[PDB]
């Protein structure tokens, strides 16, 4: 089950391997874009002493119930503040842990929905992470 | 590991053919006779490979095999402490500085920059030697 | 056609010169084809062992011909040996002494110009004897206990002075003229560092060492003839210092009698330039002039 | 000439490498084209986390739409 | 430099050594830990 | 059932350190074949009334060294630092006795300055010196590691690989000592 | 033969006696002796801080 | 101060270790400030390690 | 099965990250990034010497240079590219992959390897402060002949800062093959049998006994040197043999040098052929074999360089010279082998690997050419020599170094080098260097003699020194994008979350991760072959690669 050239190691680890010119990694934005959304999830998390995810993929019917799914990946996820999004089904869904209630984000999240809502209407999906990223993490204090 | 120390001895018998010919083919029909320099460095490149291959030679007839010299080892036969290996120092940079203080001086023939050169040398190298061996401060 | 083969080596105007170009030619041929037969297989399988749209699977995994690489250590080995036999064939030819030279030359370098003298000359046919050596300088530079077997390393004895001398000056290119046909004997020696001593149009040159008896060096060449008449560009071959680049000198090669003339013109106190003039030849350097002495265009 | 030697010296080294960089640098890296909206989202699901601070009861939420 | 002491004084100014030391620790610790 | 690493570092360097002795050989055979028949040339008078002696101490230098390392393989760490301080003080009496030798053969007029002789003797015999004293302060390091912490196999190695070094210095000399006191 | 390289000072132009100069030794910065001559160059050098 | 002293047993011109304490006097506390700085919280970085890990 | 990652990898680490590990690392893998920075940096200044002696050559007479400053520019520029730049990168790339490719943790002494860098870097610097004095830098050439060498000859400081420096760095070298011999023959790991090891981890250990016989000769003609010019010592001087005892003791060194910074190269390239090829390397045992025998023989023939002083034994050294040719040859038959039917790619490794096949070729047939003493009797100390030592050396350690930059990049730093500035910079690179030293055979032969500062309108040589001279520019700024694509491709380049982003790697490097961790290894696989990272990670190709082995 494992892809083409990919092992699995005396330590569990798994060795991969990638053809000659192609990239191990291949998300459909550019890099300085990815870089800048990399900075407002690190300087957002820091500055709120939570941990800001994202998610792009399906989310299903519900939506919510799946989004609750998706947060328990997020590493220390008591602690987390996920945002996920369809582009399909058009959806947009924030998700946060016990530790943030209480902390600003019930006022912050619906601004971040709203923020991730305006640029998504240009077609901008990447700027309305970066947006709402960075509205939200403001928005929460490090308590 | 006694491929290690048939690499030497092959260098050596190839060496030591070298010199041999090139002293008695300069000794005759060369002007001046033998070539003093070449021969001198043809014989001593022998010696080095000498010294090394008896050296490994000796070691490989103690001990049998490791597990590097095993054709059909297992990775883990290999389980177990290795030795210490320093893991972190600013001695070297620092060895290399008061050589290079030396170095100058002679190069500038100071004689009181090799002095302070070859004593830079001695504290550092002393540094370098002592580094995981001085015991706590006592008071 | 034998110039573009020989990538800019002179034709030469010795007969040692000729031997040496046409092995020259010969091994330029010989490492044109093997270049050409590997540049082939390298060019080969870049055009048409590149990885396909339609191969799934990897290529055989071969790693050992063994036949194959016997064979391939034979043949180079085979080339080797035949251009080491012409090899040394050609340079026992260049480095062959004749104990009759017809004109023996003094050749001394210095930092950095040249001096040329006439130590001896005999015609092989005996229209021409003379005896140039000047003994009476040699035994004024012995200088002696000494560093070295009791002398002092000033000690320059072993230089050579004659009676008839070509010296060589930043404002004059030294011109050394020499007879058409004659065999012709180069002994050279350096006042101080090592030259080099090369006319292009011999194919050859020698590096010019201080004391080369004893750091075992052969300073003495011969030239079988020199087969035609004209003027001839030498350079210094070996780094000296600064003026390295501009202690050229000249070769000029004429006729025997003319080269008689010029010997007697020598002698009757004429400098080079004039007896040059006294033979209808001129009086300075014609493949080289002298370097200008600022020492450079922004002074 | 002299006027020629320096302007073959300063101008073949420049025309060259914009020839050379304009055949090189123009043509398409393997970095994957931007995911356009209006396009079906055909990408594996991504999910990103900062990685601070350094190292399951919910909170509450939010939802929306566009 | 060049010669041993008997076995028994090198083991008795060992453990006094080793005991004057871990009593020394001690002493600063519980004044840490009080204060 | 390993190699010692530490050792067989000291070995390879060894005998790349005996490529610079084969320079100064290679100056030294090269400024006799030029001698010219008179080799030592005046006014060289060396004696073996004191060369001989030095060689001798040097040579026994290496069974006094040899002792230590015993010791220290059967990790006795008192009689490594005795036979290693015989051994300091045998090879310090060396350099001294060679400093002696120099200052004698300076008033009768060899010195480096003076004539090629005088240059290959000095440089070849100096920088042996100069490997002694290094050797020496060798020496002087390990026997103050012994007395930083408990004796160690560790401990025992480096002991053993500045042994090797010492030999090294003593075969030397004896090449030295053989092509310039009796192949004259 | 460096008497065309003179360059005169305004008020000055007769301070000389033919190719014989005279400079007071005492350096106009700070009154150090500046009397380190050059005279190739023809540079007077200070010891004390350089001018 | 001791540029003529340098100058003459360094081999320097004196007119350029004039140059070079002229230069240096703006560049030379610059370029040793920002190491300094960046040398100092590397050594923060190095406690820091022994605290998480150990020796 | 959602595992969360950052968008993007980490640009550059905090504040602090670097600089305490630079003056206190005994990390090999930081180590060899520190080498391979630093000579870099020493290959742009021997460069820009080489600009500015190109551009005083483009026209007959002296445009902005003097004799002295020309002389002092050769001088520097050889020795920097040779002693600066290659053979301490040869350590730098031994530093980056050896111990990974033996499978080991470490090396044998890391302190002794961080003092071998530093030594490097003071002693370099030490040789090229000859600038900063009123004199200069050393102005007798890198091959230093005697008596041009002596107090009486080259009185400057330079020269004695040059004598000193080259010891420093020297000692530097020699530890590191020390350093390399040990970690080779005590540190592999289970089942890599000396006959399992890679191409390159034999030629650097064939280069470091190379390396141990070389340096050390050379330091003891160096300090005969300096005994002569400061104590005066009669080692070198003319009456007493010296010039030819400093030829013979220099060349001792010289030519077993110029094989030092060929073998580890050779080996690059024949880690890169493979992988490429996906095939395995050609004639395995034969290249072990024939790396043997060009070390063997690299000591027996330094007297090809002293032909025309009139005073070796011709013969010996010519036919020595003439056997060396038949290894090298195995090597470029191995090589078009392993590329012979297989399934070629070119990507930048493979592009400049190639680069090398072809441009080595014609320098190794220019130096059989010199190999017979009479033909190196009229093209000795001229151009012909020239371009052929920068037809042989660009070969090896610039594609090749190349090679080995483009291809273990992602290795040591998680990040892909781009492939469109790679081609530019390859294409570049091979242009410019074909344009500047082709014609210098032809004006070698023609008659315009070696370390020139000047000539006349009247020699015929100007047109073609001006071809050189523009070929000579597009070589330097065949730099720029090469520089920039590291500076972007450090902080910003493709991110490699794979172990072997070349896909066919054989070599135990491309079985861990891109950084590999502290110490290497967080797990090894069962060692078989030399190509066990191929089997890791193809393991229905193993049968496959039993039963085909042999045509
Ligand atoms: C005289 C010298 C004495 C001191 C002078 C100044 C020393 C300053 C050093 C310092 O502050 O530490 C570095 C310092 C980093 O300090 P830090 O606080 O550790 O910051 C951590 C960083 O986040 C960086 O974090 P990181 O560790 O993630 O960074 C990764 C990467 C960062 O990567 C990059 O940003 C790209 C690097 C540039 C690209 C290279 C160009 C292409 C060359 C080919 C490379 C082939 C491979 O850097 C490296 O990995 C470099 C490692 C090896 C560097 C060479 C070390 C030389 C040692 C000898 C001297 C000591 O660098 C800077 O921030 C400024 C750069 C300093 C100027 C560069 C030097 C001048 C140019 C050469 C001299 C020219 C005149 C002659
Ligand atoms: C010359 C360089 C000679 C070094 C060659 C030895 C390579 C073996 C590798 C090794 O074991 O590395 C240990 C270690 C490297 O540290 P590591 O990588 O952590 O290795 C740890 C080992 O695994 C664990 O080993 P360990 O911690 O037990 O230490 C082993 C060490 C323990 O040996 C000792 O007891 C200390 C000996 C220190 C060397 C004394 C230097 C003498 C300088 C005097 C200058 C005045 C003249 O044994 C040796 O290194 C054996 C060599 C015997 C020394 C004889 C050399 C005479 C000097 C010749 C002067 C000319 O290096 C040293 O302890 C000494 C190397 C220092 C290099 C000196 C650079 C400057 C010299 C310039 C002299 C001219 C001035 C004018
Ligand atoms: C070993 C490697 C090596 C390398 C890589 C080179 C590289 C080059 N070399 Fe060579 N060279 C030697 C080794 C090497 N060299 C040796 C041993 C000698 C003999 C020395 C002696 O005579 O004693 C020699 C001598 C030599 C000569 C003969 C000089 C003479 O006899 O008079 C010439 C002539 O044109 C030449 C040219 C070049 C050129 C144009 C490059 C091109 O690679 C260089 C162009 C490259 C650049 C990199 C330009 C710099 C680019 C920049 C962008 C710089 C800008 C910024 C800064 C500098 C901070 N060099
Ligand atoms: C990387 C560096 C490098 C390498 C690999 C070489 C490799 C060789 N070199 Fe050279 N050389 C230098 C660097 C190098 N050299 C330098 C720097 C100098 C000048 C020093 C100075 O004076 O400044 C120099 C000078 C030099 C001289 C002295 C010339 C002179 O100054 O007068 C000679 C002469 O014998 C020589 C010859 C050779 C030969 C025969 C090889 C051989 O090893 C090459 C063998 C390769 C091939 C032959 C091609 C492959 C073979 C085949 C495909 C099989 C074909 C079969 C046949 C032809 C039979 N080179
Ligand atoms: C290292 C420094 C070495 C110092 C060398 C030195 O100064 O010795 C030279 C000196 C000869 O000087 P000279 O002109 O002959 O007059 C002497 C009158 N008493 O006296 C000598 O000849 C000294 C003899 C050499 C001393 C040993 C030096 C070791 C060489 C290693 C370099
Ligand atoms: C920055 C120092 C170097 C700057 C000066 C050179 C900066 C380098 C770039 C311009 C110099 C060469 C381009 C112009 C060429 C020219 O036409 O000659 C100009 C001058 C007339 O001739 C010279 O000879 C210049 C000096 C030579 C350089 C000595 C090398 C010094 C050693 C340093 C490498 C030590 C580490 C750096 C030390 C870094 C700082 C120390 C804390
Ligand atoms: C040079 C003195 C000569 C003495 C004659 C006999 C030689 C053996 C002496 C043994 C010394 C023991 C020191 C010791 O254990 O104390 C150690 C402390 O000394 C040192 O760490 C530095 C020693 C001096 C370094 C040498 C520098 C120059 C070398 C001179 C080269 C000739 C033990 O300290 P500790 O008990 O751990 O507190
Ligand atoms: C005809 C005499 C020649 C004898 C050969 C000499 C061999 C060189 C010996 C090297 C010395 C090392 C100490
Ligand atoms: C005046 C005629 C010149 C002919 C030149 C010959 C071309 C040489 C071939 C170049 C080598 C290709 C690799
Ligand atoms: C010219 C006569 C030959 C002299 C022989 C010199 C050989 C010296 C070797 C010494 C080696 C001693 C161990
Ligand atoms: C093995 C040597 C190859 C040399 C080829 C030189 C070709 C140079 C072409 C220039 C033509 C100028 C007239
Ligand atoms: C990639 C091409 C590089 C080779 C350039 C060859 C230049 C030869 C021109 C000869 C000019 C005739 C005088
Ligand atoms: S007193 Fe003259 S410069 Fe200061
Ligand atoms: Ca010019
Ligand atoms: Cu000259
Ligand atoms: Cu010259
Ligand atoms: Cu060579
Ligand atoms: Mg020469």
């Amino acid at each position: 089950d494992l892809p083409y050239g990919s092992a699995l190691t005396s330590s569990g680890r798994i060795s991969a391997v990638t053809e000659p010119g192609e990239l191990s990694v291949h998300y459909p934005f550019p890099t300085m874009d990815l870089v800048v959304l990399d900075d407002a999830l690190k300087y957002g998390s820091r500055a709120a002493k939570a941990r800001f995810a994202v998610y792009i993929g399906p989310l299903g019917a519900d939506t919510a119930a799946t989004a609750r799914e998706i947060l328990a990946n997020v590493p220390t996820p008591e602690n987390a503040v996920l945002l996920a999004v369809s582009p399909d089904q058009r959806a947009i869904e924030v998700v946060y842990g016990a530790d943030v209630k209480g902390r600003g984000i019930e006022s912050a999240a619906p601004l971040g929905v709203s923020a991730a809502a305006a640029s998504f209407k240009e077609g901008n999906l990447i700027d309305g992470l970066i947006s709402a990223v960075r509205v939200m993490s403001a928005g929460v204090s490090p308590a | 590991m006694h491929i290690e120390a048939r690499l030497f001895e092959i260098l050596t018998a190839f060496f030591a053919l070298a010199a041999v010919v090139y002293a008695v083919l300069t000794a005759m029909f060369a002007t001046g006779g033998v070539e003093w320099a070449g021969t001198t460095a043809l014989v001593l490149t022998t010696g080095l490979t000498l010294i090394t291959g008896t050296f490994f030679r000796f070691v490989a007839r103690r001990l049998d095999t490791r597990p590097e010299d095993y054709e059909d080892a297992e990775i883990s036969d290999g389980a177990g402490e290795l030795g210490f290996f320093a893991p972190h120092s600013w001695w070297p940079i620092l060895i290399s500085l008061s050589f290079s203080t030396a170095a100058v001086g002679a190069a500038l023939w100071l004689p009181w920059l090799i002095a302070a050169g070859v004593a830079f040398v001695i504290t550092s190298v002393c540094g370098l030697v002592f580094e995981y061996y001085w015991g706590p401060e006592k008071h | 056609w034998s110039d573009a083969l020989a990538l800019g080596w002179p034709t030469g105007i010795t007969p040692e010169a000729k031997l040496n170009r046409e092995l020259w030619i010969g091994s330029v041929i010989a490492s044109f084809a093997v270049g050409a037969i590997v540049w082939g297989l390298i060019f080969w399988t870049s055009a048409f062992h590149r990885k396909k749209a339609t191969d799934t699977e990897l290529p055989r995994q071969f790693g050992y011909n063994m036949p194959l690489e016997l064979t391939l250590t034979v043949i180079p080995f085979l080339i080797i040996s035949v251009l080491f036999y012409f090899t040394v064939v050609v340079q026992e030819r260049m480095m062959h002494k004749d104990p009759n030279p017809e004109v023996v030359i003094d050749v001394t370098a210095f930092q950095w110009n040249w001096k040329f003298g006439y130590q001896k000359i005999a015609f092989a046919d005996g229209s021409f004897d003379y005896d140039g050596a000047d003994p009476e300088r040699k035994e004024a530079m012995t200088s002696r206990v000494g560093p070295i077997r009791g002398m002092t390393p000033e000690d320059r004895t072993y230089l050579n002075f004659d009676k008839i001398e070509t010296l060589g000056t930043s404002s004059e290119i030294p011109v050394l003229v020499l007879p058409a046909g004659k065999r012709i004997e180069f002994v050279l020696n350096s006042a101080d560092v090592i030259h080099g001593f090369w006319v292009p149009e011999f194919l050859f040159k020698r590096d010019v060492l201080p004391e080369p008896k004893a750091n075992n060096s052969d300073n003495v060449f011969q030239v079988s003839e020199i087969q035609q008449t004209g003027a001839f560009v030498g350079r210094c071959t070996e780094m000296c210092g600064t003026f390295h680049a501009m202690m050229n000198f000249e070769v000029r090669v004429v006729e025997p009698n003319d080269f008689k003339a010029y010997i007697d013109q020598r002698n009757a106190g004429k400098t080079n330039a004039e007896a040059l003039a006294a033979i209808n030849q001129p009086p300075l350097a014609i493949t080289t002039e002298p370097f200008e002495s600022r020492r450079g265009e922004l002074v | 000439s002299t006027a020629l030697t320096h302007g073959l010296i300063g101008g073949v080294p420049l025309v060259l490498f914009a020839v050379l960089a304009l055949i090189f640098l123009t043509r398409k890296g393997p970095h994957p084209d931007t995911y356009k909206m209006s396009d079906p989202w055909t990408h594996a699901p991504i999910l990103w986390a900062a990685e601070e601070p350094r190292e399951v009861v919910i909170g509450g939420g939010a939802s929306g739409k566009w | 430099f060049l010669f041993p002491d008997p076995a028994v004084e090198h083991e008795a100014l060992t453990e006094a050594a080793h005991a004057s030391e871990h009593k020394s620790l001690t002493a600063l610790k519980e004044h840490q830990d009080r204060i | 059932n390993r190699p010692n690493m530490v050792s067989v570092g000291t070995i390879v360097w060894l005998s790349s350190e005996l490529m610079f002795f084969a320079g100064l050989f290679a100056m030294y055979f090269t400024a006799r074949a030029q001698a010219g028949g008179a080799w030592p040339p005046e006014p060289t008078e060396l004696n073996l009334a004191l060369a001989v002696p030095v060689t001798l101490v040097l040579i026994a230098s290496s069974f006094t060294c040899q002792m230590g390392v015993f010791a220290a393989e059967r990790g006795d760490v008192f009689g490594l630092r005795r036979w290693y301080v015989i051994t300091f003080l045998m090879g310090l009496f060396f350099v001294l006795g060679q400093g002696y030798e120099y200052i004698h053969l300076v008033e009768h007029g060899t010195t480096i300055p003076g004539s090629a002789y005088g240059s290959v003797f000095y440089l070849a015999t100096g920088f042996h010196g100069l490997h002694v004293i290094g050797g020496l302060v060798a020496f002087v390091l390990l026997l103050a590691r012994t007395k930083m912490s408990k004796f160690t196999p560790a401990q025992a190695t480096a002991a053993i690989v500045v042994s090797y070094y010492w030999h090294f210095v003593d075969i030397v000399w004896i090449a030295l000592f053989a092509t310039i006191y009796f192949v004259r | 033969a460096d008497m065309h390289r003179v360059i005169k000072r305004k008020g000055q132009e007769s301070f000389n006696f033919g190719e014989l100069f005279a400079y007071t030794k005492v350096c106009s910065h700070l009154g150090c002796p500046s009397s380190l001559y050059e005279q190739q160059t023809y540079r007077i050098l200070c010891p004390c801080h350089q001018s | 101060c001791m540029n003529d002293i340098i100058a003459l047993k360094f081999h320097i011109s004196l007119n350029a270790t004039t140059w070079i304490g002229r230069i240096g006097m703006v560049v030379l506390p610059a370029i040793v400030y920002f190491v300094a700085y960046r040398w100092a919280i590397s050594l923060q970085r190095s406690d820091r390690e022994v605290l998480e890990h150990g020796v | 099965e959602l595992e969360a990652r950052r968008p993007f990898p980490e640009r550059m680490g905090p504040k602090g990250n670097l600089i305490y590990k630079l003056i206190t690392t005994t990390d090999h893998k930081l180590i060899g990034i520190m080498y391979c920075v630093v000579c870099f940096a020493f290959f742009l200044v021997g460069g820009l010497m080489a600009l500015f002696m190109r551009t005083e050559l483009a026209m007959p007479g002296l445009q902005f240079l003097s004799n002295e400053q020309f002389n002092q520019l050769f001088t520097m520029h050889g020795t920097v590219m040779l002693l600066f730049y290659a053979t301490p990168i040869v350590f730098g790339f031994a530093n980056l992959v050896l111990p990974l490719q033996i499978g080991a943790p470490d090396v044998a002494f890391p302190r002794l390897n961080a003092l071998s860098f530093w030594l490097f870097l003071f002693g370099a610097l030490i040789a090229i402060a000859g600038f900063i004095t009123p004199g200069g830098a050393a102005d007798f050439g890198w091959t230093a002949y005697s008596p041009l060498t002596d107090a009486i000859h080259s009185p400057g400081a330079g020269g004695d800062l040059w004598i000193m420096g080259l010891a420093v760095g020297g000692l530097g070298t020699i530890l590191g093959g020390v350093n390399m011999i040990t970690t080779v023959v005590c540190m592999r790991a289970p089942g890599m049998t000396m006959f399992r090891m890679p191409i390159f981890t034999w030629n650097i250990l064939v280069t470091s006994i190379l390396v141990l016989i070389a340096f050390p000769i050379l330091t003891a003609a160096l300090f005969g040197l300096a005994a002569d010019r400061h104590l005066g010592a009669h080692i070198y001087d003319p009456a007493n043999g010296g010039v030819l005892l400093w030829q013979h003791l220099f060349w001792f060194f010289g030519h077993p040098e110029v094989y030092i910074i060929a073998l580890p190269f050779f080996g690059i390239v024949s880690e890169i052929f493979p992988v490429f090829s996906r095939k395995p390397i050609f004639g395995y045992t034969t290249l072990i074999y024939a790396t043997l025998a060009i070390a063997a023989l690299s000591v027996a023939v330094w007297a090809h360089h002293m032909y025309a002083t009139g005073a070796v034994l011709l013969p010996f050294f010519s036919f020595m010279t003439f056997l060396i040719a038949v290894p090298t040859g195995i090597k470029f038959f191995n090589w078009i082998g392993t590329m012979w039917k297989g399934q070629l790619t070119f990507e930048t490794p493979m592009l400049f690997s190639v680069g090398f096949l072809i441009t080595f070729l014609l320098g190794g047939l220019s130096g059989v050419l010199l190999a017979s003493p009479p033909l190196d009797f009229h093209v000795t100390d001229s151009y012909f020599v020239i371009a052929h030592f920068h037809y042989v050396l660009f070969g090896t350690i610039v594609f090749a170094t190349y090679a080995g930059i483009y291809f273990w990049f992602p290795k040591m730093t998680g990040r892909l080098l781009d492939e469109r500035l790679g081609k530019l910079h390859f294409w570049l690179t091979f242009i410019g260097f074909h344009t500047t030293f082709l014609v210098q055979h032809w004006l070698g032969d023609e008659g315009m003699p070696r370390r020139y500062a000047d000539y006349l309108p009247t020699d015929g040589f100007t047109t073609l020194n001006v071809i050189s001279t523009v070929g000579a520019f597009i070589l330097g700024v065949s730099m720029l994008p090469f520089v920039w694509n590291v500076f972007k491709s450090w902080r910003y380049g493709e991110p490699v979350t794979v172990d072997d982003p070349w896909g066919y790697g054989n070599s135990l490097e491309w079985a861990t991760s891109c950084p590999p961790p502290r110490h290497n290894f967080t797990e090894l696989p069962r060692i078989r072959s030399e190509r066990p990272a191929f089997e890791l990670h193809y393991p229905h190709m193993v049968e496959r690669m039993r039963a085909e082995a042999h045509v």
